[PDB]
């Protein structure tokens, strides 16, 4: 998939150390027309029983259940997508559904109701089909999200601090400590550097990337 | 954490 485009364009800003080469020109590599369509705007990990709940920036909640299958609700508040191990999917609604699928509605339904009367909206301030959440995990210092339109979400738990990784753009979000959320092409942070700051969570980024690569199925 | 902020 486009992960290793993802790992070719993170291992070009990295080597190109943009940290370290004198006068730093890092907001004139944001590019607005990379600004992402979808992120990770809020998430409970409660896979010790379930699998990883998470809200979109649009609003519409998703779930990936430890049985590797995910169900998605659109904005609408009713429609649904459920999708199976292998990617296959299925469309269907909250108010007519298989009584199968009983027992994943009502918990995407806790989910649901949890993170629309809890936790902030990452990337609140900003405004093509819906993705889902293909795999995810964490580390001691994040939690890494992988979507099914080949975005990769870190949120950086001590700092609050996040990246948005598109492989199709080319492009990296960064939302630091006071929320300020900024785009930039990778391809021009190699062209005009950054602090280090930002380095150090691409040069992390990157590890993730190939944990991704070596982990797939 | 267990979720997010």
């Amino acid at each position: 998939c486009h992960l290793s485009d993802m790992l070719q364009q993170l291992h070009s800003v990295n080597a190109s150390k943009p940290s370290e080469r004198g006068l730093v020109r890092q907001e004139e590599a944001e590019d607005p027309a990379c600004i992402p369509i979808f992120w990770v705007s809020k998430w409970v990990d409660y896979s010790d029983k379930y699998g990883l709940g998470y809200q979109l920036c649009d609003n519409s909640v998703g779930v990936l259940f430890n049985d590797s299958t995910r169900l998605i609700l659109y904005n609408d508040g009713d429609s649904l997508q459920y999708i199976e191990r292998d990617g296959t999917e299925s469309y269907l609604t909250v108010s007519s559904h298989p009584n199968s699928l009983m027992k994943k509605i009502t918990l995407l339904k806790y989910f649901r109701n949890y993170m629309s009367e809890h936790l902030l909206k990452a990337g609140a301030n900003i405004t093509a089909r819906l993705p889902y959440l293909r795999t995810w995990f964490r580390t001691r210092s994040a939690i890494i999200l992988h979507l099914s339109n080949g975005s990769v979400q870190i949120n950086f738990f001590q700092d609050h601090t996040k990246l948005i990784l598109c492989p199709l753009m080319a492009a990296v979000t960064y939302i630091d400590e006071k929320r300020d959320f900024r785009t930039y092409r990778l391809s021009l942070l190699e062209e005009y550097g950054c602090c280090k700051e930002l380095a150090s969570r691409l040069r992390y980024a990157r590890t993730m990337v190939d944990k991704l690569l070596s982990s797939r199925s | 954490p267990l979720h997010s902020t």
